């Protein structure tokens, strides 16, 4: 039996990461020599000599999971991103909508960080939502009420922050028995 | 890694007895090697035989603290569990 | 579960460290170009660890809790002080001592005999070994790797010359008496070579022969396979992948 | 929450202008949130 | 032909010329466009959204068509407004605008070094949100909506609710905003920014006291810390320039000096009773601009260190500590005033709040801070990344193709 | 280091192909006639 | 060059 | 009376609180210029002296008398000391500021025969400038043997014997004291240790070490291969010793006298009191000043580290006309050398009384342990 | 089989070098150029032009100065065989015509 | 800046493949096919015996072992002659001979380690008078598993000979990384 691979973090990031890292050396130790050529009080001892990828592959995998899910991680994607970089080198309702969206996202990721990190277990992990039927079955048939409630908090953190960061307009609308 | 500690203890007792000279009975779990009268170097030879029989690397740091047959089997079983990784 | 939380954490830590190293290398290249904004501090390039990994290690450690190289104690306290990591290569004082005895022996032999090969192949190699020993004083950097490689190259050249050509001042009348052989200098240089190999030579392992089209036959990267195809002269062969 | 929101506006977000046709978080937006959650 | 006296004079010349130079190099940024200290939000709004030119967002726009847009920090904090304040709905619009402006100035100017104050000092004691009817925190800080407002005469009337926000920074040991509300229409805003005991920097202060929606007292000041009760030339020039820029008209004195500010007030301190929306608007503009100028001059401040070598720096540090102690004591002997809004929350609790929070002085306790300063590097390398040698080769092939085609 | 802070102070001022042959047996075997004749 | 070489 | 030691014009007393760069405003901007003729003369005249000496050496190699060889070697060493002064100006970034690359290449090429490093030299001399006449920290300079340390190696090592009580009794009691710049040169390699340095300057420090190493590995085997020991002592070693004598004499006469004290930081040490009151300007005959490239005028270079070398005597004339009683001068004579050798050897840190070695040893000897 | 699998995954370059490159693109062109220059007479056509044509026809690539076959034909061909004759003719016709010697 | 207590130890990429899960580490021959500890483990948790073969030979190859160099070009010929150039029958009889010789040299090394324990006790008596006369069994296993450098052995022996302190051990020697010299090896 070959179980499913559409696993958002595990068999997506690790899969794409080992696939990317198995194709080339990607070792840049010698390129650190310029870190030892910085305090020469002279003129020389720069340009496209930078052959280092300063991009996290996690971001490219986030893109490849936003599409084709919610193409793989290779050098063609990085070349396309570089090419796209080279070719690119009434309002109160908008404010309310933007504030609601950003506070939803901020609260969701705040809850994710607090539950998954502020509770071996050294590197910060940002666990992901979208529990599938397999995860739902595991958490329902096993674990406990607290461990189900943690997932429910992960679900509802964004709406909770949206509620906490919203202006009540009744005290700005209504003017001057139960006054 | 779910090591059968009963099997590990039985084979450890067999190895200890085989090296020293006693029967499988005299080698009891709680029995100290000192009781069996294995000298310092003999205890070391017993640890070598255990390594040879189980084909594992004994946890060096902590071999000075192998006192009981139960301790030897517990360290060995922990190493059998940690080998697969 | 674990063994995959651990694998994901190790992958994230390694990728963050790689991104930080690439970022400080590129920032170095741009700051030496004068293409940096005014808020950039080049001292940040001295931060070796990734900042997030440094923070995670702070969190872990806060939720959990004869006269060379360094000092020396000699049978009272800290007895295994030579094995402490002092920051330098283990063979630094050995290559500096070999440079000193090679320069001294070459000068003395040239003075005593009159041959100029002992002084030219003496001080000339001793200066290179002294520069390598200077570069090996911080054996955690590209100068450290280059110094150990230069010292191995000099000692291997000494061994090669001694066992293939021989020493000119050691030329004798008989052909069997000429006999290039392997004397104490060649033995010392070969021992230094073996010391470098058996202590540390890894580093600058990215410098090798260019990858063959046989490497990239089963590579999952079409772009990399085509780059090797084009560089090795094939180029227009149909890929069919 | 206010600090993370302020530092997240300046980094960028998808505006709801409906020009078409967020479970992992990017790297700089993760550095900001981990810095905000430093506490003492 | 030089004489020791004149060598000492030449030292004096060099010494204070460096001071002069620093002062004008700090005033010159505000000399040209003083309205830029207030109209920065409107100018960022006129700038509008910025298209995020990162490769990930560019790939998002190329595939999905979704455009990632970012905003400047000024309009970011304008979008935030008051924020997630627990009492953001009961406060006056003027107090809300002032809190939004000052908190946005903090979160924008003091970014990458603004920490939250340690929770064991103010938040673990429940002083982030205190309610008069629930002094013992029996409702887990939910009394503001769990308990209805007292009836007239009925015990608890008038109810007093105080929300506090305390921050730290690299140059500031305590940035404190306190908002107090009462049933009789009285609202109080108290914003104090404290430099550390290593900077020759004045303490910023603001107090807005209003009764029934009408502003009765409005004080903004850069209270000095020196022995002679005078500020630095850059502070004097900036305060005079901002007063000329934003106060414009009105009566020139406007200083009652009610017998307690005379030990802490600067010569250009403002303490008005606003009479008119125009005067209130002018005061709000001046106060936001002065706070922004103070925070902008906080960026280049250098701490004063002492010990070996010289002792005039130690004398300066002792003067800084004495001035901060004098300001704290003068704000503590204020009990013929604002402390009357307290006592409703007890007298011993009033003391345990006044001494511990707000005006607190201690030689041995400096709050820790986290200066990240590498998020700038991460954002810079997300805006302008390097893609590697293989992508360089691919871009070379693409450039050759466009050269041979176009 | 000993001069770490001093060095900090004074530094802050207070074509596409390889050079390889091409195979000659891709078209003819006739180049193999030179080897035995020259040997 | 040659297909089987690569 | 202070001309009892050849210290001619002596300085009375300097007020504290002053910085040496403060006095740069006393120097008009005409001296801070580029005279191409003066730069070419400053490189060429000592090079002409070195070329004349070496042409003489190839004229008469061994048929020459010992004293004639010594005079020719002294001429070559003085010419190379002038060239080393040019390289020191190049290290201080004040010879040709228009062309920093040529300045660095010229300084490295002119310091390679001395087996010196340009980055290490400018680092150590900047350290000496920032810690001038300051106890326990300057190191790169004529730091005196204090009676406390002589007491340490006098009682903590046992009796009057000891390795550092025989080495010091050999160095700072004998004319080999006038060659202690060899010991300074050995100290200047920093043990060939990169961990002393900033990690961002490793390549510069390695190249600065490698260029004298390139000299000693290439040119010196060619010298021993073209004349042996007789062709090496007379061609390189004797000029090297003469140049080190000049460096030792200039460094010893710059910042060492009975009227100049050495105070640690926090005890009253000040930059002005150590620079424009703790410097003795050595005065030489004009051919010696031209051949040494005005290397005895280090006070205006200390008070203005952008002032070029050829304007140093004029700027010192300006400073001596302006400051007046605060400066110290001394003509070059046997009196200064015999006083530095036989009299000023041990510095008690109590009344800046440089004393003979024995007289102080006597104190820490017949007392302390007795 | 496990060791063969491990070694086959380790090497992956040396096997292509030894199966494709080492004879056909490294040793055999050198051998045929050296053999041709050792065989044919010291003639301009036989040492330069005819091997140029034959290498171009056999390999599909003209020996440009960026190609090692051009340098092999320049050294083992022009320089080793016809350059003496060229030298003699030049020193007796052009060098005096240049006014020298 | 963000100094986390312990000085940051850079974690370079591995240069040698990790030793196999069937290894002993003690110069003794490994088992023929099955490493004999699996019988003391549960079934369907012994999946990591083939998961060692994978990622020791297929999926986790260090890139320092994929380097193409002149030495590896020469060594491919030796390996090719061993695998496809020599018959497996002769390879099998040579494998049996090497197994027997390695068993004999392991017995010799075990006897040498026991004698080094006796020398450990002797040097621990001469240096602490007569009190400490034991020996470190952890150091005995460390000598048997080749985890000690010769410098560590000499320092420990000297330490015993002049202050005693049996249970004060030298640090464990790190694995030797694979040497690399550009295109040569
Ligand atoms: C485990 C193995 C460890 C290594 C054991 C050998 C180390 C001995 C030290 C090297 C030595 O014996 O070597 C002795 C050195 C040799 O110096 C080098 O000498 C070489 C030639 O030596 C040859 O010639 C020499 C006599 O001329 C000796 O015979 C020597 O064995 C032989 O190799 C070079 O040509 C140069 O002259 C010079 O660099 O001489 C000297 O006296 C150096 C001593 C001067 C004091 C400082
Ligand atoms: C009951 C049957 C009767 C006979 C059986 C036993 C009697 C005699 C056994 C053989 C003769 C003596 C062997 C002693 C040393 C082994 C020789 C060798 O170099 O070592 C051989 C090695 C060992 O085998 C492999 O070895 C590999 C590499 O390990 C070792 O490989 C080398 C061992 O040489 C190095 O030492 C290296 O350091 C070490 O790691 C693996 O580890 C495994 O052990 C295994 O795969 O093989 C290789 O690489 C080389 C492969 C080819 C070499 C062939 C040599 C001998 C062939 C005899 C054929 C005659 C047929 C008639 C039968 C009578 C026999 C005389
Ligand atoms: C001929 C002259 C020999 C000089 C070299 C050794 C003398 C001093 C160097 C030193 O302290 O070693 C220090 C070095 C070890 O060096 C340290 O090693 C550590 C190990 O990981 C780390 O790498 C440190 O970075 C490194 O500094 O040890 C040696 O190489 C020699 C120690 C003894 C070995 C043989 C005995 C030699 C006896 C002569 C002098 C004692
Ligand atoms: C006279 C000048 C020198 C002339 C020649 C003398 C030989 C010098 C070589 C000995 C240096 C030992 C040393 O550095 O110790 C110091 C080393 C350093 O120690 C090891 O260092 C490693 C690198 O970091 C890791 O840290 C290990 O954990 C640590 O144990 O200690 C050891 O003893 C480890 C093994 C030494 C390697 C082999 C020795 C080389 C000589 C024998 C080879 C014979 C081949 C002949 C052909
Ligand atoms: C003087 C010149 C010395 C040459 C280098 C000596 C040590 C290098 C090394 O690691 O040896 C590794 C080599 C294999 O090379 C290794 O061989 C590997 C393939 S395999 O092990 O044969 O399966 C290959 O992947 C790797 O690149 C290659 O280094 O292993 C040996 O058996 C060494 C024998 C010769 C010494
Ligand atoms: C003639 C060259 C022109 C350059 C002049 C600049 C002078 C720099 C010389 C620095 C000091 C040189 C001698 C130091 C004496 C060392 C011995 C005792 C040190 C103790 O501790």
């Amino acid at each position: 039996c070959l179980p499913n691979i559409h696993t958002s973090n595990i068999l997506n990031f690790t899969k794409n990461y080992e696939i990317f890292k198995s194709a080339k050396d990607t070792s840049n130790f010698g390129k650190k020599i310029i870190l030892n050529e910085m305090q020469n009080l002279t003129t020389t001892s720069k340009t496209k000599r930078e052959g280092v990828l300063t991009m996290n592959l996690k971001d490219y995998n986030i893109l490849l999971n936003q599409v084709y899910f919610a193409k793989s991680l290779n050098f063609a994607l990085i070349s396309h991103s570089k090419k796209l970089k080279e070719l690119n080198v009434k309002s109160f309702k908008k404010k309310y909508k933007d504030k609601a969206i950003i506070y939803y996202e901020v609260g969701k990721f705040v809850l994710n960080y607090f539950l998954n990190n502020q509770l071996t277990n050294d590197i910060t992990i940002f666990g992901n939502d979208f529990l599938n039927l397999k995860t739902i079955n595991y958490l329902s048939l096993y674990n406990s009420k607290n461990k189900i409630l943690l997932q429910l908090m992960l679900i509802f953190g964004g709406k909770i922050s949206q509620l906490l960061s919203s202006k009540n307009l009744v005290k700005s609308l209504k003017q001057a028995t139960h006054l | 890694a779910a090591v059968d500690k009963a099997k590990v203890l039985e084979d450890v007792r067999s190895i200890i007895s085989t090296q020293l000279g006693t029967e499988l009975e005299k080698v009891a779990p709680e029995a100290k090697f000192v009781d069996l009268g294995a000298d310092s170097l003999d205890t070391v030879e017993i640890m070598m035989a255990l390594e040879e029989k189980f084909e594992i690397a004994l946890e060096e740091e902590g071999a000075e603290k192998i006192a009981t047959v139960q301790d030897a089997a517990d360290m060995i079983a922990a190493q059998i569990a940690a080998k697969g990784n | 579960g674990d063994r995959m939380s651990r694998r994901l954490e190790d992958i994230n830590k390694a990728e963050r460290q790689r991104v930080w190293d690439a970022m400080r290398v590129a920032a170095a290249h741009r700051y030496a170009a004068g293409q940096m904004p005014a808020w950039f501090d080049p001292e940040w390039l001295q931060q070796e660890e990734a900042p997030l990994n440094a923070m995670d290690r702070m969190r872990g450690e806060q939720r959990r809790i004869g006269g060379g190289g360094g000092g020396g104690w000699w049978r009272e306290d800290d007895p295994y002080w030579p094995l402490r990591d002092w920051g330098d290569h283990p063979m630094r004082w050995w290559t500096l001592a070999f440079a000193a005895i090679m320069a001294a022996g070459g000068l003395a032999t040239s003075v005593a005999t009159g041959y100029v090969e002992p002084v030219q192949a003496g001080l000339g190699a001793g200066s290179l070994l002294a520069l390598a020993g200077a570069a090996m004083s911080d054996a955690r950097c590209v100068p450290g790797a280059l110094g150990v490689k230069l010292a191995w190259a000099v000692c291997a050249l000494i061994v090669l010359k001694e066992v293939s050509v021989g020493w000119q001042h050691k030329r004798k009348r008989r052909l069997a008496a000429s006999a290039p052989r392997l004397e104490l200098t060649g033995l010392a240089a070969a021992a230094l070579c073996a010391g470098y190999m058996l202590t540390d030579m890894s580093g600058l392992g990215e410098v090798a022969l260019p990858p063959n089209p046989g490497a990239v036959f089963k590579s999952p990267d079409v772009a990399y396979r085509a780059s090797v195809w084009q560089k090795w002269g094939y180029g227009q062969v149909q890929m069919r992948v | 929450l206010d600090f993370v929101t302020n530092k997240f506006i300046t980094l960028g977000y998808i505006a709801p202008e409906n020009a078409n046709l967020q479970s992992e978080l990017l790297s700089t937006k993760e550095i900001i949130l981990t810095n905000s959650f430093k506490r003492f | 032909p030089l004489s020791p006296e004149d060598i000492m004079r030449l030292v004096q010349q060099h010494e204070d010329v460096a001071a002069a130079a620093e002062s004008e190099q700090l005033v010159a940024q505000f000399r040209d466009d003083p309205q830029g200290l207030y109209e920065y939000v409107n100018r960022a709004y006129a700038e509008g959204p910025r298209r995020v030119t990162t490769p990930i967002s560019l790939l998002q726009e190329e595939i999905t068509g979704a455009v990632t847009e970012s905003y400047p920090a000024a309009v970011a904090n304008d979008i935030i407004g008051m924020g997630s304040w627990r009492l953001k709905d009961d406060v006056d619009p003027v107090i809300e605008f002032l809190v939004a402006r000052l908190e946005g100035c903090w979160r924008e100017i003091l970014d990458t070094d603004l920490c939250l104050y340690p929770r064991e000092k103010w938040k673990e004691q429940g002083w982030d949100l205190v309610d008069s009817m629930d002094p013992h925190q029996e409702l887990e800080g939910f009394s503001y909506a769990d308990i209805p407002d007292p009836a007239k005469g009925e015990a608890g009337y008038p109810r007093l609710q105080l929300e506090n926000r305390v921050y730290c920074s690299k140059v500031f040991r305590k940035l404190h905003v306190e908002v107090g509300l009462r049933q009789d229409g009285l609202q109080v805003l108290h914003v104090v920014v404290y430099p550390r005991y290593s900077y020759d920097m004045p303490i910023f202060g603001m107090d807005i006291v209003m009764v029934d929606g009408r502003v009765t007292l409005a004080v903004v000041d850069c209270c000095p810390v020196r022995a002679d009760l005078k500020l630095q030339p850059h502070y004097m020039e900036t305060m005079a320039l901002l007063q000329r820029t934003f106060l414009e008209g009105t009566d020139p004195a406007l200083r009652r000096i009610p017998e307690w500010g005379s030990k802490i007030f600067s010569p250009l301190a403002l303490c008005i009773t606003p009479s008119g929306p125009e005067e209130l608007a002018a005061f709000a503009k001046y106060a936001v601009a002065l706070h922004r100028a103070y925070l902008t001059m906080s960026l280049n401040a250098v701490p004063v260190v002492a010990g070996p070598g010289d002792r005039r720096e130690a004398a300066r540090l002792q003067e800084i500590q004495d001035g901060q102690k004098r300001f704290c004591d003068n704000q503590l002997v204020n009990k013929k005033t604002r402390r009357v809004l307290e006592v409703a929350m007890g007298v011993e609790w009033t003391e345990a709040y006044m001494s511990q929070l707000m005006f607190d002085f201690d030689p041995k306790y400096e709050p820790p801070y986290f200066d990240a300063s590498f998020e700038k590097l991460y954002t810079y390398f997300d805006e302008n990344p390097s893609f590697g040698e293989m992508a360089d080769e691919a871009m070379e092939l693409e450039r050759g193709a466009e050269a041979e085609r176009a | 280091g000993t001069y770490y802070f001093l060095q900090k102070l004074l530094s802050k001022y207070l074509n596409s192909l390889y050079f390889v042959f091409t195979q000659l047996n891709q078209k003819t075997f006739l180049s193999y006639w030179l080897l035995p004749v020259a040997g | 060059l040659n297909r089987w070489s690569v | 009376y202070a001309d009892e030691w050849g210290f001619s014009r002596v300085g009375a007393d300097f007020p504290p609180g002053s910085h040496p760069s403060l006095f740069s405003q006393l120097l008009p901007q005409a001296l801070f210029a580029f005279d191409a003729r003066a730069a070419v003369a400053a490189v060429a005249v000592p090079l002409a002296a070195m070329a004349a000496g070496y042409g003489w050496l190839w004229y008469m190699h061994s048929i020459a008398p010992v004293w004639q060889q010594a005079l020719c070697a002294a001429l070559i060493g003085t010419g190379y000391a002038g060239l080393f002064k040019v390289a020191h100006e190049c290290a201080m970034m004040r010879f040709i500021p228009q062309m920093p690359g040529l300045q660095a290449a010229l300084g490295t090429l002119l310091m390679a025969p001395a087996l010196y490093s340009l980055p290490s030299w400018r680092l150590h001399h900047l350290h000496h400038l920032l810690h001038t006449n300051m106890l326990w920290q300057d190191v790169w300079g004529w730091h005196p043997l204090t009676k406390v340390e002589l007491a340490d190696e006098m009682v903590r090592s046992g009796g009057s014997g000891g390795a550092a009580m025989a080495a010091a009794r050999l160095v700072l009691t004998t004319p080999i004291k006038l060659f202690a710049s060899v010991g300074h040169w050995l100290r200047s390699w920093d043990g060939l240790d990169l961990r002393h340095f900033h990690p961002a300057s490793y390549v510069e420090v390695l190249s600065g070490w490698a260029a004298p190493l390139a000299f000693a590995g290439l040119v010196l085997p060619a010298v021993v291969s073209a004349g042996g020991l007789s062709g090496f002592v007379s061609c390189y070693l004797a000029p090297w010793l003469v140049f080190h004598f000049w460096l030792s004499v200039l460094s010893l006469t710059a910042h060492t006298a009975p009227h100049i004290p050495w105070r640690a930081e926090g005890d009253g040490w000040d930059a002005g009191r150590a620079a424009v009151a703790g410097t003795v300007t050595l005065r030489l005959p004009r051919p010696l000043e031209v051949l040494l490239n005005n290397a005895n005028y280090m006070l205006p270079q200390a008070v203005a580290p952008g002032l070029p070398m050829w304007s140093a005597p004029a700027a010192y004339a300006v400073l001596a006309a302006r400051l007046g009683p605060y400066l110290t001068e001394a003509s070059m004579s046997l009196k200064l050398l015999t006083n530095h050798v036989t009299r000023w050897q041990i510095y008690d840190e109590e009344a800046h009384t440089y004393r003979p070695m024995e007289e102080v040893v006597d104190e820490i000897e017949a007392d302390l342990q007795q | 089989g496990e060791r063969i699998w491990a070694w086959r995954n380790r090497s992956e370059n040396e096997r292509w070098f030894w199966e494709v490159f080492a004879w056909d693109r490294l040793i055999f062109p050198i051998l045929v150029i050296v053999a041709w220059e050792y065989l044919v007479p010291n003639h301009l056509v036989w040492a330069v032009l005819a091997p140029l044509a034959l290498l171009t026809w056999m390999s599909g690539r003209l020996p440009t100065p960026a190609t090692p076959e051009f340098w092999m034909l320049a050294y083992f061909g022009f320089y080793r065989k016809v350059w003496p004759d060229a030298a003699a003719w030049l020193q007796g016709y052009v060098v005096p015509l240049m006014g020298f010697a | 800046f963000i100094s986390p207590m312990t000085p940051y130890v850079p974690e370079e990429e591995p240069t040698r493949t990790p030793p196999s899960i069937k290894d002993t580490g003690t110069l003794r021959p490994a088992s023929e096919w099955y490493p004999q500890w699996m019988q003391y483990r549960r079934r369907e948790d012994n999946y990591v015996f083939w998961q060692d073969k994978f990622m020791r030979c297929s999926t986790d190859i260090p890139w320092a072992e994929k380097r193409w160099t002149l030495f590896s070009t020469v060594w491919y010929l030796v390996q090719q002659l061993r695998f496809v150039g020599t018959p497996p029958a002769l390879r099998y009889v040579a494998f049996l001979g090497w197994r027997a010789l390695m068993f004999q040299v392991y017995a010799a090394h075990k006897a040498l380690v026991l004698w080094q324990c006796k020398l450990d006790a002797g040097l621990a008596r001469i240096g602490s008078g007569g009190a400490t006369a034991t020996f470190s069994k952890t150091m005995a296993l460390r000598r048997l598993h080749w985890r000690n450098s010769p410098l560590a052995e000499a320092l420990y022996a000297l330490n015993l000979y002049k202050t005693g302190r049996v249970h004060l051990l030298p640090p464990v020697a790190k694995p030797i990384p694979r040497p690399t010299f550009f295109w040569l090896f």
